[PDB]
């Protein structure tokens, strides 16, 4: 009835959108995309080997401190390692043990962990007495909390399989906004380096965009075949290379509102799981869903590097906040920092 | 986007002949396997068919096997389903599908109304 | 859902207000960012362990 | 020469 | 002596062959890039076994060079005690290794703290009696010249205080491995698609190669000393100890040869 | 003088890892995964002093692609019996035997037919037959044990769904594993024992697999 016609009106709005995208669609600066000078070979190999985690690693996160990175494996722990010292610093038991993603703090005093528990449990380091204690457990979703991120030690935003993306506040331990825009699932997200904007990956590749204060959508970044896995904002804050399940590191651009040149050439096996740019702004890293990972220069589309010290899936990585290191997490209880 | 076009669909008596197709949008259909499903009024969706990567290991639902036929099309990048010898039990809302990744040989896609790559869906009424 | 249709049209409407930047200048400025920051990361340049102590003594 | 035997002089 | 020289060269060959296997130590233990623990992995005890056996060649090079080079019957600091102790310790270590392999082999299948280390160092509880029976009392050769020789002060009366233990360390895996036969044969009704009959025959294969290369061990214990002590020397006796160490040689081969380490040979010889 | 601090933090690390290495076994002794309010409505038991962390994972949407793929090193996965519904289990296994990471993890099949025995009278002993034309053509097995005082059609449907399931199991795959069909034997008394036996059986199976036929 009128509902179908109204959806058709939505599709005609999409028609105007595709008109606008075509009208702003100009040729890429082919010199810089392909003809610019390359990056060259890399001899950076796994130095800090961290094999002390007792299950399949499901996440990790470099700290804004650039010192303490959490990791929430399958054995109900958040082993808060310390890359330079290579010594774990705060073991933590967890109510359940089927936890998906763990995010660390801006200051370096709160960590949060949420998996199939449905419950985002933010953890504390108030006193250095043993059996590190929970700051609080909070919930409200009805699904596995895919991934959360700290803006400020009171401002946690997360997103889960409810197709929703909530902005918890832990001053009262509740939400402030709910980003009810998605229709697939949610897998991961990254917040703008000025901690205002983000983009939400999903199952249906529609990496929507919002902002913390409002959370009102601007731009759906469609254009992936298989499925979006991981995202990270370009080191300035106007692009992000959402990885996928079809080995497509399609590096978008925020100002454009459009695609940018895709990073797909075969001899690469299924899927991506983790992406985050180095601080140079032209050395992308993307952990492919098969047993390994390869660099993808944003100026040449050449996989001029090898991340294959891993023999099973790599389910998250991240470049150091200052750009001094990047570290992946591989399923066979075996985490490494690459340098 | 990955939008799949439910080509065809309309009223037809049981025992009749039908042919509906699924149209590609933005993906390498050859690399990309696929399925078919349906859904009944008051009942969840049901897996019907598929066709493997090359076109080899085809299978169907035990309920109506042989009656209908799935076929792929690398050249025109579209899913071909020709339905013949219609039955009164097939009257339901019909949906395309895809199996999420390429490089795969299975797919977890019936989830109630909540799947991404399911197309618009045709309500093919198969009745006299 | 029924109201999902109105949410979708409103969402698409709010997606219509973007000032669609010309992609040439956007890519050019991205390249400028990359080249300016090139001198920063000690990974690209084969610097010693003095920059990053990850190499064991 | 495992338990007790070794070459003569 | 020329025959003796050739025998000595054959003795030296055991280190070459055994360490050409001991490359398997690094090869396997670095060919498992995941699941790092102590009771988690797959090749757990072949890795441990290579570690242990390589010491046999390590501590076998020295003695038979030292006695050939110069006389060392009396005078040196425990060279008639310490090096021989470490030698036979390293050798007899090889006994319970395959045994414990087999033990948890059949236990982990349908049976229920550390099985490795207590079994590993149980050899030392006999090594102390090895030192007691090697109390290094000397026997006069001529004109008051004596040599540090295996003592009879412990053997006299009953000399079999270690022979039957050798008997059991030999025979032990047989019943457990045939129980594995029974269990698997009842498991099968009508990896596995091509190696179930082959896996039972491979059960037999590992068994028969073990018992074959350990047959020289039992020829050491028996038919060597028809009288209770002072075994009679013989010409074919020379190859007996050679095969005895060829046990520890072939043992890395016999395990790493097909299960987890054909891939290792591919990754090593390239 | 952080060097003085560093050794103290290292000792703190050791007391961090003591309970870690001492619950390594606590994890290592168990096995798991049956298949809203609180998340993982864990429902567990123990046999012969051994426990096993079997649990449903209900309390979620029905989408699974990014959800089931989580479980791994989980040496038990399935329950089966669920209008056309029984096909749901069929396609679900069709999948769960082919996920790029679940291809090397086994079901322990477990039929719940006690309600179906009485449900046949409403089904008219032909509801599956109307659904499945394969049933009429299928012959009978070799070791069939139809219990006395029961409808033969019911006693044979529980033998044909076995065979279709096995057809999937040992048709699609590569050096296929063992599925392990079963049923409900009594009132929650013998099925626990049967899955315990069957799971120690598969513990044998992958123990052998990782030692590879020796």
């Amino acid at each position: 009835s009128e509902l179908d016609q109204l959806r058709q009106e939505a599709e005609q709005l999409k028609n105007q959108i595709r008109d606008a995208r075509k009208a702003c669609a100009d040729a890429t600066l082919s010199q810089i995309t392909n003809n610019i000078d390359p990056v060259g070979r890399i001899q950076m190999r796994t130095r800090r080997t961290l094999r002390g985690h007792l299950a399949k690693i499901y996440a990790m996160h470099w700290g804004t401190d650039s010192r303490l990175l959490v990791s929430a494996s399958q054995d109900g722990k958040l082993i808060i390692w310390d890359s330079y010292t290579t010594n774990k610093v705060h073991a933590i038991p967890l109510r359940s043990s089927w936890v998906m993603t763990c995010a660390y703090a801006p200051s370096g005093n709160y960590v949060a962990c949420g998996g199939l528990d449905n419950i985002c449990s933010i953890y504390n380091l108030k006193t250095r007495e043993g059996n590190v204690r929970v700051s609080r457990e909070l919930a409200g979703h009805t699904g596995y909390l895919s991934c959360c991120r700290f803006l400020d030690d009171n401002q946690i935003v997360t997103s889960s399989g409810d197709t929703t993306c909530a902005l918890w506040d832990i001053e009262t331990g509740q939400q402030t906004t709910t980003f009810t825009g998605h229709t697939g699932d949610v897998m991961s997200l990254s917040l703008a380096p000025d901690t205002r904007l983000f983009v939400s990956g999903a199952c249906d590749a529609s990496a929507k965009l919002w902002d913390v204060r409002e959370g009102m959508c601007r731009q759906t970044f469609t254009g992936h075949e298989s499925d979006i896995n991981a995202i990270c904002f370009f080191p300035n804050g106007n692009a992000f290379a959402t990885g996928s399940d079809d080995a497509t590191c399609r590096l978008f651009d925020l100002r454009a509102d459009q695609e940018l040149m895709t990073y797909s050439h075969d001899n690469i096996i299924c899927g991506i799981t983790s992406v985050s740019f180095s601080k140079s702004g032209r050395l992308l890293l993307a952990g492919y869903d098969d047993f390994n990972c390869n660099v993808w220069d944003a100026l040449k589309a050449d996989r001029a590097g090898v991340l294959a010290g891993h023999d099973n899936r790599v389910s998250c990585l991240g470049v150091t906040d200052d750009g001094m290191a990047v570290a992946t997490g591989s399923w066979d209880s075996f985490l490494k920092i690459w340098n | 986007q990955v939008q799949l076009q439910e080509s065809g669909g309309g009223l037809v008596q049981p025992g009749g002949s039908l042919r509906l197709s699924c149209a590609a949008s933005g993906f390498t259909f050859s690399n990309y396997k696929m399925n078919w499903v349906r859904q009944a009024p008051g009942k969840g969706l049901e897996w019907v068919s598929d066709i493997s990567q090359s076109g080899a290991s085809i299978s169907y639902t035990g309920s109506v096997k042989g009656r209908f036929t799935i076929s792929r099309d690398n050249a025109k990048n579209t899913l071909y389903l020709q339905m013949n010898s219609l039955k009164p039990e097939d009257t339901a809302v019909y949906y395309c599908a895809r199996c999420p990744a390429p490089f795969t040989r299975d797919c977890f896609d019936v989830t109630s109304t909540t799947y991404a790559y399911r197309g618009q869906g045709t309500q093919v009424t198969v009745s006299s | 859902s029924i109201a999902q249709a109105r949410k979708l049209v409103e969402q698409l409407k709010m997606e219509a207000n973007i000032d669609r930047i010309k992609v040439s200048k956007a890519a050019a400025d991205l390249m400028a960012y990359c080249e300016a920051h090139a001198k920063e990361d000690p990974l690209l340049t084969p610097v010693p362990a003095s920059e990053n102590p990850f190499r064991e003594k | 020469c495992y338990f007790q035997n070794c070459p003569r002089g | 002596d020329p025959l003796l020289a050739r025998a000595e060269l054959a003795l030296l060959s055991i280190v070459f062959v055994a360490v050409a296997l001991s490359n398997g130590l690094v090869l396997a233990a670095l060919a498992r890039r995941g699941r790092r623990g102590h009771w988690a992995p797959i090749h757990v005890f072949i890795g441990h076994l290579c570690l242990a056996d390589l010491a046999v060649a390590l501590f076998q090079v020295l003695p038979q060079l030292a006695w050939k080079a110069t006389d060392r019957f009396r005078g040196p600091d425990a060279l008639c005690r310490a090096v021989k102790y470490l030698q036979m310790v390293g050798m007899y270590a090889s006994s319970y290794m395959i045994l414990a392999m087999t033990l948890d082999r059949h236990r982990a299948i349908c049976r229920p703290n550390r099985p490795v280390l207590v079994a590993w160092a149980f050899s030392l509880l006999l090594s102390l009696p090895q030192l007691f029976i090697f109390a290094q009392r000397n026997v006069e050769g001529g004109s008051g010249v004596t040599d540090c020789w295996a003592c009879f002060a412990e053997p006299w009366g009953r000399r079999t205080y270690v022979t039957w233990i050798a008997l059991m360390v030999f025979v032990a895996p047989t019943l457990g491995i045939a129980a594995c036969q029974v269990l698997i044969f009842r498991e099968i009704h009508a990896h596995v698609s091509a190696a179930v009959a082959k896996t039972v025959r491979m059960t037999l294969v590992i068994v028969v190669v073990y018992v074959l290369c350990w047959a020289p061990f039992f020829l050491v214990q028996l038919w060597a000393a028809w009288d209770p002590e002072a075994p009679l020397e013989g010409a074919p006796f020379v190859l007996l100890m050679l095969l005895a160490s060829l046990n520890s040689c072939t043992n890395p081969w016999i395990y790493a040869s097909f299960s987890s380490s054909v891939s290792s040979e591919l990754r090593s010889l390239l | 003088d952080q060097r003085n601090e560093e050794k103290a933090q290292r000792e703190a690390n050791k007391k961090i890892e003591k309970q870690l290495q001492k619950d390594k076994q606590v994890y290592r002794a168990t096995h798991r995964l049956l298949l809203l309010t609180s998340g993982i409505f864990e429902t567990k038991f123990q046999v012969d002093k051994v426990n096993f962390h079997m649990f449903d994972v209900g309390g979620q949407r029905d989408e699974r692609r990014k959800w089931i793929q989580c479980f791994n090193d989980v040496t038990a996965i399935i329950f089966v019996v669920a209008t056309n519904r029984l096909q749901e289990a069929l396609n679900l296994f069709k999948s769960i035997w082919n996920n790029r990471w679940l291809r090397t993890i086994s079901v322990i099949l477990f039929l719940n037919k006690q309600d179906l025995l009485a449900e046949k009278v409403l089904a008219g002993k032909s509801k599956i037959e109307d659904y499945f034309p394969e049933f009429a053509r299928y012959t009978t097995p070799e070791d069939a044990t139809p219990e006395p005082g029961e409808d033969p059609r019911v006693t044979r449907a529980k033998y044909f769904i076995r065979d279709e399931f096995l057809r999937i199991s040992t048709a699609s795959g590569d050096g296929r594993h063992y599925c392990y069909p079963h049923f409900t034997c009594a009132v929650d008394t013998e099925n626990i024992r049967r899955v315990f036996n069957d799971c120690r059986d598969i513990i044998q199976r992958m123990h052998l697999r990782q030692y590879e036929l020796l």
